[PDB]
């Protein structure tokens, strides 16, 4: 979908299915001409090089969705993010999910 | 029994029914119970003393 | 760091073998896993498969049967080939790094869990283009 907000506020990101079993959902952040990284792993850890304002829920309370939480999102934020899901009650997905695209004012 | 099982109930006749598993809320899992080590084979060891005699 | 580059020919006509080659500098291909992610065009990035020396290897059972991969180590390369190409395909290639996770809830034996993968670095890509 489309998300617009502030500068310097909070936004938040939905992608995704309900939950049904566990998630080790992975997240990607992909600039317009660029190639996506590595962003969030096991929900909520993160490799070295970016700070702890990336937040993402865990899952733990079935019967959700995965949800991406930015704090003061900034001018450069503005990229597209797709969310990979991996279940223990779900098949291994081969392909990533639906985008969406935030704005920034 | 880790399963967390749900409550569904299927109608039969007359002032009767039938309460089964409808669906496994969570994640599955397989039935299993501890036994704690340092206290069974060392126990068997009390069995077979006697057992000796 | 780990820099990797990729080369091909661009366009690939229909019906023919599609090769790429992923140049790998900074570490050693047989101690990491190896993918190939194909990218259509205001699409979501698709998942072809991972690769290792050892034989710990699975593919897409959607293109199982038309897909080949394989390992140079005496120049240090991944290469990728795929068979009977159609329009669909017009994609972008990428080569990038794999790294195995292991997900553990429940009991460790009984082979209930699962495991995960990530990709860490990622290479420039590529653009491949199938006409006729
Ligand atoms: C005896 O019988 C008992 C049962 O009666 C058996 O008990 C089982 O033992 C195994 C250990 O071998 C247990 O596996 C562990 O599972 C936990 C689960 O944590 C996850 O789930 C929580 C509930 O859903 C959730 O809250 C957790 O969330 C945390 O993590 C997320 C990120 O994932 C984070 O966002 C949250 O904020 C929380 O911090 C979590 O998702 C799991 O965490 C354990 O991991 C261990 O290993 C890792 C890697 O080494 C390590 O980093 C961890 O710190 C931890 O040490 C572990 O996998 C299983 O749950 C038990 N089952 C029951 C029913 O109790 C037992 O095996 C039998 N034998 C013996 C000898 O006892
Ligand atoms: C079990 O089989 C049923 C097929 O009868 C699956 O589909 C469910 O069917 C019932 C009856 O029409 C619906 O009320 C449910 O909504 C259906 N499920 C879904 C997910 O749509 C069902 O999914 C199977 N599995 C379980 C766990 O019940
Ligand atoms: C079991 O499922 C119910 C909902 O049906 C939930 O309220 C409860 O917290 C769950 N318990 C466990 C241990 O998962
Ligand atoms: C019994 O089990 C304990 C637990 O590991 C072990 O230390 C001990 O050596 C065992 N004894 C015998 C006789 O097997």
């Amino acid at each position: 979908t489309f998300v617009s907000v502030a500068p310097g506020q909070t936004a938040r990101i939905t992608c995704g299915e309900e939950s049904l079993g566990s998630r080790s959902v992975i997240w990607y952040q992909q600039r317009p001409g660029q190639a996506p990284s590595l962003i969030i792993y096991n929900n909520n850890d993160r490799p070295s090089g970016i700070p702890d304002r990336f937040s993402g829920s865990p899952g733990s309370t079935f019967g959700t969705t995965a949800t991406l939480t930015i704090t003061s999102v900034e001018a450069g934020d503005e990229a597209d993010y797709y969310c990979h899901i991996w279940d223990s009650r779900r098949p291994t997905n081969w392909v990533f999910g639906e985008g969406t695209t935030l704005i920034v004012l | 029994r880790p399963n967390n099982n749900t409550r569904k109930s299927i109608h039969i006749g007359p002032g009767r029914a039938f309460y089964t598993t409808g669906e496994i809320i969570g994640d599955i899992r397989q039935a299993h119970c501890n036994i704690s080590r340092a206290k069974w084979n060392d126990t068997l060891k009390q069995i077979v003393i006697k057992l000796r005699e | 760091q780990v820099h990797l580059q990729e080369s091909g020919p661009g366009l690939v006509k229909p019906s023919e073998t599609l090769s790429l080659t992923c140049n790998v500098s900074g570490t050693l291909v047989r101690d990491n896993y190896w993918s190939w992610i194909r990218q259509p065009l205001g699409k979501q990035p698709e998942w072809i498969g991972y690769v290792h020396d050892s034989g710990d290897t699975n593919y897409n059972p959607s293109l199982k049967s038309r897909v080949h991969l394989s390992l140079d180590k005496s120049k240090n390369l991944v290469s990728l080939r795929l068979t009977g190409v159609t329009a669909a395909d017009s994609a972008i290639y990428y080569c990038a790094t794999t790294k195995h996770g292991r997900r553990i809830y429940g009991v460790v034996a009984f082979k209930e869990w699962f495991t995960y993968f990530y990709m860490d670095v990622w290479g420039k890509g590529t653009s491949v283009t199938v006409s006729s």
